[PDB]
RNA sequence: UGAUAGAAUAAUGUAGAUAAGGGAAGUCGGCAAAAUAGAUCCGUAACUUCGGGAUAAGGAUUGGCUCUAAGGGUCGGGUACGAUCAACUUAGAACUGGUACGG
RNA sequence: CGCCCGUCGCUAGUACCGAUUGAAUGGCUUAGUGAGGCCUCAGGAUCUGCUUAGAGAAGGGGGCAACUCCAUCUCAGAGCGGAGAAUUUGGACAAACUUGGUCAUUUAGAGGAACUAAAAGUCGUAACAAGGUUUCCGUAGGUGAACCUGCGGAAGGAUCAUU
RNA sequence: ACCCACUCGGCACCUUACGAGAAAUCAAAGUCUUUGGGUUCUGGGGGGAGUAUGGUCGCAAGGCUGAAACUUAAAGGAAUUG
RNA sequence: GGUCGGAUUUCCAACGGGGCCUUUCCUUCUGGCUAACCUUGAGUCCUUGUGGCUCUUGGCGAACCAGGACUUUUACUUUGAAAAAAUUAGAGUGUUCAAAGCAGGCGUAUUGCUCGAAUAUAUUAGCAUGGAAUAAUAGAAUAGGACG
RNA sequence: UAUCUGGUUGAUCCUGCCAGUAGUCAUAUGCUUGUCUCAAAGAUUAAGCCAUGCAUGUCUAAGUAUAAGCAAUUUAUACAGUGAAACUGCGAAUGGCUCAUUAAAUCAGUUAUCGUUUAUUUGAUAGUUCCUUUACUACAUGGUAUAACUGUGGUAAUUCUAGAGCUAAUACAUGCUUAAAAUCUCGACCCUUUGGAAGAGAUGUAUUUAUUAGAUAAAAAAUCAAUGUCUUCGGACUCUUUGAUGAUUCAUAAUAACUUUUCGAAUCGCAUGGCCUUGUGCUGGCGAUGGUUCAUUCAAAUUUCUGCCCUAUCAACUUUCGAUGGUAGGAUAGUGGCCUACCAUGGUUUCAACGGGUAACGGGGAAUAAGGGUUCGAUUCCGGAGAGGGAGCCUGAGAAACGGCUACC
């Protein structure tokens, strides 16, 4: 009340973070910036969390402080920033880059791209609009905005984004048929083409989508994510590529290759 | 202060509504300007999140359109002569928004005269072949032309002085200007 | 309603930011606004060709449609521009394995393009709040024949 | 315009009044006096023979002035209707004053 | 030689009615008075800026004799404007107190009238047998007490029964 | 009018116990642990008590509505033997 | 059973969904689909089969996009989604066991490799969807009816 | 884990309770108590009262350093290191505690904002600063006025402060300097008119109002104010810029004005490269901090549907001092009887309104349980409320804040 809260109690985080139950009352709130609370991934999170190149918030702080971490390619030295779905994440030191895609569980996963990939990024339009001086721009998922967009990019779009200078070198409709990732809802991390999108006017347009073995379902459009045409992704997907086993068949690879 | 919210009120059923919590600011209101005529006045207010208002108190002149001629003119106010809310509010010269006031008709007429060459009521070879080219269109109206003999035009408020420091509105005609005649603005 | 007293008010009553020209004479004198309230309402000709302004109404006025639409029957035509309908519904109750009739009564505002009788069955859609109670507007009536063809005086 | 007049202004009277603080301690007894009081609005208990009790109890208002709003009569039609006349009741608002006003 | 009813009587306990305008606490509230800040009509200690502004004397340059221009130490005082405290008018918000009203809970009470328990008290024997007047129901009257009596009803009767 | 044979409706009766019930008994008190045709009312150990209180109806007598504190291991039903 | 009683398959059977025909709505007009091509100019070079063809004779262009001469309403049920985490049930894992916890495991410990942190349930209301039995509701009777 | 046993009788079978029986993250208490792990804990009664101490402050290369501070410093005679104090900035609205209020209220799930505010984060964004320009003001950089400090004090006492003297800024006020034309307004200068031009002004962004554009269905014309730019001078003319939404008076743009005129860098660290009219000249990097507006993030406020325990010995309630709707206005961040004026007579209710009770905060949940259920949830998470009781307000993006203030009790 009052204000703006400041603290996130540990069992209140986002579950996808994987923070234990104990060894703490609280868990990492998320500075403000580019990306929601809970759709979020804070670099003290990710460094040390995920990757375990820090062993408390302390390493954490003193990595950042030094300037190694970048998202986007630029430093970030906040413990808390907000990094979330299609972020680029720079290590300076062991030359190494991520991308932020969450696995087939719906969780962010450790997924390493090389410096072709790390290049740019990927944004779903969020807004298409006149500005001041009658000058469009498109909004992004990651709340950038970029003047000048083509004319023909709407909402529900993705663009490809240089990350050196924020602009768009090219995009990608959104159609029947064209490979989508599921970034929201309990189907979060599956990957499949679009079959249809059925409108639903005045509320929650949704999506029919279908993977590799063609396993179809349902998510409302707001957690639809372009990610390329029929095959060929414009991001390299992580290991898994959203195909969503059953836990049957999840555990006859568990038992298949943990014995050789 | 005074609490702008609902909890305080009865219950569509009429069921008296038991205190829920104190009285929060982000649920308040304000005293009235109850704006006059003369000697500009006007109080800053800080609202929420900075968002300064203009309380007008007791202000002089305004800006005040006349959309069949497209133009807008600073002029002084005279007086209130109607509101459809509260007869006091002509009473006691309240200027709010709504409110019917005269206001000059006199830097409306040196635009008219300059713009037409017609003198309402009763040199240059650019300005003639302007006003050759703008021939076919100074007859304005009877019940307008009228007011300007009197030099006093019927106009309505259109801007919310207590909450913008600005009494500006817009010379009747037409209907409305019918309307207000016929109702009250006549007999003096 | 092009005509019973739509200037019966201490105001004149008018389409904000509508402006007729007392100038140019084109042989309608009255530019009426108007919009399709949207979701496949059709606007009313009795809007489209009326008198009355309604600032609350949904095809003429400045309030817009925008959440829930419902559906109602209508028990009250007593309030000016205001109607109360009745929402029956059946509640369950789990440890008995049956449901109970119950009701709700909504405060609906009612365009004068539209003529509701008590007993009509209207879809409302939901604005923002216009009075105290109200944060509905009529959007269709379904008031078709009425039941009332052969209950007149017989030779 | 009648009732004897004039002068003076002691006590005690008769009639009329006023009173600091207290407030029935006075007295057989609140005797006597005081307090209340019109009107408008609000509110009104026990009990009851349901008719009352009731103006219960209890409480606000009240001037002047300047306005506003209601309530009326006659005279009138095509083998989208206005003149004109007149009355005191009620209600409200502004202003105003040594907060006074059933003076 | 069973069982069993009530009055009356001692003990104890529980509540009930009860003069006392009983009392106590709390909730809401009519009217009256009304702190405080806030808005507003004003007020204007001081605390200051420009153009100035006039006098008593100095330095510097100039007809070099007085005379003249700019600079400084002194103070009024005024056209000017801004800021501005005490104080202050009227509003809305409105604490709080006084009285009164009302609702709620708890509680004192002479005395009255009950119930229950408590073993072995007094008076009768009302019920259970046709309980010695068959019992019981409603209603009404009467009597120490159980009860009696009338009027209608029931059999749960002591009669399933008189072509 | 009576006789016979049917039929609908009715007051009942007799036999039997399918079935039910603790039994007495019951053609409904049956078609119930193989538990559901529709629907209204009422009860939840015995007393305190149909008392107290409030309300309401009544001229009254009274009626309708109607507790609690407290107390208690039984009260009760049907049948068996004496 | 040609891998010392375990693929394959109109031999089929038994379940379960869809389309079509039998008098059989699946409303609708604008225009890009160009039919599992209604109709096989040119061509059946596989030693015989009813499981595999090329620019097509203006070819019902009815195999989806966004607007109606466009909308009977409702209950019910199906599926989907949503219903924070912890908790509940539950998968994995020798916290020495267990309650727990979300860890951990394997090497070449010579320069690191790797599995996880699932899943279900979450009731009513709202949302999308299939169904059309059950139970309501509405329709053409002064025809003010439909078709056109 | 779908289980019953004792008790009415002389015995019987029933009804029926009493009693036993087993759990309880369910409290207390008695007796007893060796080990390891785990770990609730002044909720209930008194949201009763509190001694004391602590619980909110914060400085980087990067706002202000003349401490008469310490080290003394990297040309370092403007400063340069560290750096108390004190200005400035940010924070103190989070957390933590409790459950007193509160019964369609809180709250849960689900909606909406086309009905608003939003510090910070992130992204994007500012050549226009000219009173009436034919009256431009240092820009190699405006001004005073204050803290800490000096010194003189008052009070028993306070995180009290007074008088006098200094001095800074990213404090506080002021104030310029940057293309290029275009399009409009006005106007000295066109002789029989389908007769145009020197020359000034305006045009950034905010504010407020008015007005305008913000289109759209596939075919054609014949005359009429329309020789308004129809070329063998009646040779049937090469046309339509314009986004989104389910939907708008939306985004945005245009015109005429308006304003106690908003913003448009007088700031700071590091490095100090390049160039030629070598003037301590012109250009120049990587950051910091500011700032308008729009997006975003964090939110906030309001808001749609359905759902809450006992009670009728609560049946009618609201409507005088708003109850229910309309119009207008005011107020608000904004919708709305939120308030005001006028107007209408509405609104809820046996489908339980209104009232009363609660040893009621709501939910996630907990205990027990064959299934159905029953009871509990002050309490580790979410939401709400409060800080002895009321009310009021200041600063702030944000509080009706209480380790803020004001008043009353
Ligand atoms: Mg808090
Ligand atoms: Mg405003
Ligand atoms: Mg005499
Ligand atoms: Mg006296
Ligand atoms: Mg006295
Ligand atoms: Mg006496
Ligand atoms: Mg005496
Ligand atoms: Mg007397
Ligand atoms: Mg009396
Ligand atoms: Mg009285
Ligand atoms: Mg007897
Ligand atoms: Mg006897
Ligand atoms: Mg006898
Ligand atoms: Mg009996
Ligand atoms: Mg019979
Ligand atoms: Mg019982
Ligand atoms: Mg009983
Ligand atoms: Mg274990
Ligand atoms: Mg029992
Ligand atoms: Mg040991
Ligand atoms: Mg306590
Ligand atoms: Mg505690
Ligand atoms: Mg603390
Ligand atoms: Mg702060
Ligand atoms: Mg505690
Ligand atoms: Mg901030
Ligand atoms: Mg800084
Ligand atoms: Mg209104
Ligand atoms: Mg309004
Ligand atoms: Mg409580
Ligand atoms: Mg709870
Ligand atoms: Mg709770
Ligand atoms: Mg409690
Ligand atoms: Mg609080
Ligand atoms: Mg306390
Ligand atoms: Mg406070
Ligand atoms: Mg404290
Ligand atoms: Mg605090």
């Amino acid at each position: 009340a009052r204000g703006p809260k400041k603290h996130l109690k540990r069992l209140a985080a986002p579950h996808h973070w994987l923070l234990d139950k104990l060894s703490g009352c609280y868990a990492p709130r998320p500075s403000a910036g580019p990306h929601k609370l809970r759709e979020s991934l804070p670099l003290i999170v990710f460094l040390r969390n995920r990757l375990k190149y820090a062993l408390n918030g302390r390493e954490v702080k003193a990595i950042l402080m030094q300037r190694h971490v970048k998202v986007d390619g630029k430093v970030r030295t906040d413990t808390t920033y907000p990094a979330g779905f299609m972020d680029v994440i720079t290590l300076d030191a062991t030359n190494e880059n991520f991308r932020l895609v969450y696995d087939v569980k719906g969780r962010f996963a450790v997924h390493r791209i090389t410096d072709e990939e790390a290049s740019y990024k990927l944004g779903k339009v969020k807004k298409v609009q006149l500005g001041k001086k009658g000058v469009p721009y498109v909004v992004t998922h990651d709340g950038r905005t970029i003047r000048y967009p083509d004319p023909n990019i709407k909402v529900n779009d993705t663009v490809k984004i240089d990350l050196a200078s924020g602009k768009i070198t090219d995009f990608i409709k959104f159609d029947a048929g064209k490979l989508v990732y599921v970034t929201g809802g309990r189907n979060l991390g599956r990957i499949g083409t679009i079959v249809h999108k059925e409108r639903h006017d005045g509320g929650f347009d949704l999506v029919h989508i279908k993977d590799s073995l063609d396993n179809t379902f349902v998510t409302r459009l707001n957690n639809v994510f372009v990610i390329g045409e029929q095959g060929k992704p414009y991001i390299s997907l992580p290991k898994g590529k959203g195909i969503k086993l059953s836990i049957a068949e999840e555990r006859d690879r568990r038992r298949a290759q943990q014995g050789l | 202060g005074i609490s702008r919210d609902s909890r305080h009120k009865r219950s569509a059923t009429g069921a008296k509504r038991a205190q829920f919590r104190k009285k929060r600011k982000f649920e308040l209101g304000r005293q009235p300007a109850n704006t006059k005529i003369g000697a500009k006045r006007i109080h800053s207010v800080r609202t929420r999140g900075g968002n300064k208002k203009y309380r007008a108190l007791r202000i002089e002149t305004g800006n005040f359109s006349w959309a069949s001629e497209g133009i807008s003119k600073k002029t002084r106010i005279a007086g209130v002569v109607y509101h459809p809310s509260n007869n006091e509010l002509v009473r006691t010269n309240t200027l709010t928004k709504a409110a019917i006031v005269q206001i000059d008709a006199t830097p409306f007429r040196q635009w008219f005269e300059a713009h037409y060459g017609q003198t309402l009521g009763k040199k240059s070879k650019n300005a003639e072949r302007k006003w050759a080219a703008r021939a076919a269109s100074a007859k304005i109206e009877s019940s307008v032309e009228s007011q300007f003999s009197a030099g006093r035009l019927y106009a309505c408020i259109s801007s919310r002085p207590g909450q913008s420091g600005r009494c500006d509105g817009y010379i009747l005609e037409g209907e409305e200007l019918a309307f207000y005649l016929r109702r009250l603005t006549a007999k003096k | 309603s092009t005509e019973l007293t739509v200037q019966s008010e201490r105001a004149f009553q008018k389409q904000p930011h509508i402006f007729n020209n007392p100038k140019v004479k084109t042989s309608k004198r009255t530019k009426r606004w108007y919009k399709n309230a949207g979701l496949g309402f059709k606007t009313p000709k009795t809007a489209i060709e009326g008198s009355y302004i309604d600032k609350k109404c949904p095809f003429t006025g400045l309030v817009s449609i925008r959440g829930k639409i419902l559906t109602g029957t209508v028990v009250s035509t007593k309030m000016h521009r205001t109607i109360v309908i009745r929402r029956a519904y059946l509640h369950y109750i789990p440890k008995y394995n049956r449901y109970e009739k119950r009701h709700k009564n909504v405060p609906v505002h009612v365009s004068p393009a539209f003529r509701v009788q008590v007993g009509d069955i209207v879809t409302v859609g939901q604005c923002r709040p216009i009075s105290k109670t109200v944060r509905f507007n009529v959007v269709k009536v379904s008031a078709a024949a009425g039941k009332a063809n052969k209950q007149f005086a017989k030779f």
